[PDB]
């Protein structure tokens, strides 16, 4: 996250770190929505032009965490995968449409303080949320800047852009299943996700009900926090058919 | 840069 | 969950955090 600030104590306590076996690194972020669910990006499993094409004894899920390196006893727990399911149409080739995973826990984890379910938003909730201006937020122990890397997990608050801005900001296709967020430069505030945030969520508060939501998963970006440019996210409720069908059907 | 972790969850 | 997007150390306890109201603000 860069210019961002320290997330407070159990401030997002469905964060989920996908952590790297060996050799022992941050891989993505990633969001708790039940006790054996948790949500991704797909390209945190699977991007073929880099190489990556991870299995699920390759990585390890840890929940409630606060430290980026700190083994965070009696506070964190670390779950091993059941099984990845990665969106049947994700586009790794071209855009990274339907940038979106699943990862089924072997065991349940047991909720706590600083461990908790995000909710994902039914179709009003969306309407009502996804509006240019409406503000979202998005953690994660990703990089500092571009071009180093956080003590404590990040936040940052950003808003949601107006879609004909989005377009205008690259050259890159977007699509129905994403949505841009970030100041404009004249707006003089800054932020972004960056590198190791990806698969994080980007939340909103409803103010009808004043739970959590998740509306976006950090999914990509040309630089981070450049001016001009914004941090693009895949759009959950766009998908929650799918996420629904997988749960359903193997959970 | 990480702290190990126990060596039950690496099993 | 019925329980889903409430958090432990702030919803539950009816305390807020620094800045959530920044996204509030924002609902217009
Ligand atoms: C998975 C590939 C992806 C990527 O690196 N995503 C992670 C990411 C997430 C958020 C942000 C941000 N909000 N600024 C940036 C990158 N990627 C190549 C990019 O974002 C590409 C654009 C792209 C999008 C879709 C398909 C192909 C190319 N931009 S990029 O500038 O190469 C990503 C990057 C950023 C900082 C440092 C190193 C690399
Ligand atoms: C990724 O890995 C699996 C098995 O290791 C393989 O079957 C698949 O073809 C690979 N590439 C994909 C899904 O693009
Ligand atoms: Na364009
Ligand atoms: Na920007």
């Amino acid at each position: 996250i860069v210019e961002g600030s320290d997330a407070e104590i159990g401030m997002s306590p469905w964060q989920v770190m996908l952590f790297r076996k060996s050799p022992q690194e941050l891989l993505c972020g990633a969001s708790l929505i039940s006790d054996r669910w948790v949500l991704t990006a797909a390209h945190c499993l699977l991007y073929p032009p880099w190489d990556k094409n991870f299995t699920e004894n390759d990585l390890l899920v840890r929940i409630g965490k606060h430290s980026r390196t700190r083994y965070e006893r009696n506070i964190e727990k670390i779950s091993m995968l059941e099984k990845i399911y990665i969106h049947p149409r994700y586009n790794w080739r071209e855009n990274l449409d339907r940038d979106i995973a699943l990862m089924k826990l072997k065991k349940p984890v047991a909720f706590s303080d600083y461990i908790h379910p995000v909710c994902l938003p039914d179709r009003e909730t969306a309407a009502s949320l996804l509006q240019a201006g409406y503000k979202g937020r998005v953690t994660g122990w990703g990089n500092l800047k571009e071009t180093g890397q956080p003590s404590v997990l990040q936040v940052v608050n950003l808003p949601i852009v107006e879609r004909p801005v989005c377009k205008d900001s690259t050259r890159i296709r977007i699509t129905d299943n994403m949505f841009c967020a970030g100041y404009k430069p004249d707006e003089g505030k800054r932020g972004d996700a960056c590198e190791g945030d990806s698969g994080g969520p980007f939340v909103m508060k409803s103010p009808f009900n004043n739970r959590w939501y998740q509306m976006g998963i950090v999914s990509w970006g040309e630089g981070c926090d450049r001016d001009g440019k914004y941090g693009f996210y895949t759009h959950v409720f766009r998908l929650k058919k799918w996420i629904q069908k997988v749960i359903d059907q193997f959970g | 840069d990480f702290e190990e972790i126990p060596e039950e969850y690496l099993q | 969950e019925a329980d889903c997007g409430l958090r432990p150390l702030f919803e539950k306890k009816s305390l807020e955090d620094k800045t959530e109201r920044e996204l509030l603000e924002s609902y217009i």
